[PDB]
């Protein structure tokens, strides 16, 4: 069991994110590759591993940078919506250096 | 990063992991004992010989 012990007292995992794991209820059914169902969602990883995250800002930057990564024009073309994106996670963008 | 299936296992906050583990093993425990089945006395859990 890997998943039902997440939450445990002994675990390091931050307590808002302890609580909010708490919070999501997931799914029975399989998720498509790049959408989200009942919290939870299914997204691509850096070398194009599918990967199971709960449906949060960094899932929704992960699968938006996911419809993005692979073409540089497709990057330029939304490129403010991307920084909005990674501002809200706990990665951002850096500032135009 | 949790799994899709487990995550409505989740149900509470700061449950030690041994406690857990024992309910986990507990709930077959009562599953098998449900059938009038009486344990047998042994010295330790490995058994090999
Ligand atoms: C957060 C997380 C990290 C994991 N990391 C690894 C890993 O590094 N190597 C590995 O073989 N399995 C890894 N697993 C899979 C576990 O070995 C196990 O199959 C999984 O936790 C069971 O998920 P379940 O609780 O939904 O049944 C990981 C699972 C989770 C949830």
């Amino acid at each position: 069991v890997g998943t039902a012990a997440m939450a445990t007292k002994e675990s390091t995992t931050s307590p808002s994110v302890k609580r909010m794991l708490v919070d999501t209820q997931g799914t029975d059914q399989w998720i498509s590759a790049g959408k989200a169902q009942g919290g939870m969602a299914s997204s691509r990883s850096q070398l194009g591993a599918d990967i199971h995250e709960i449906d949060n800002s960094a899932s929704r930057c992960g699968r938006l940078l996911d419809e993005v990564a692979g073409d540089a024009e497709a990057v330029a073309e939304r490129r403010d919506e991307i920084i909005a994106a990674m501002a809200k996670t706990a990665k951002p963008y850096f500032g135009d250096v | 990063i949790p799994g899709t299936a487990s995550v409505a296992g989740i149900t509470r906050m700061d449950e030690p992991v041994g406690e857990l583990l024992d309910r986990f093993e507990q709930a077959a425990i009562d599953e098998v004992l449900g059938a009038g089945v009486e344990p047998k006395d042994v010295a330790s859990r490995r058994l090999g010989r």
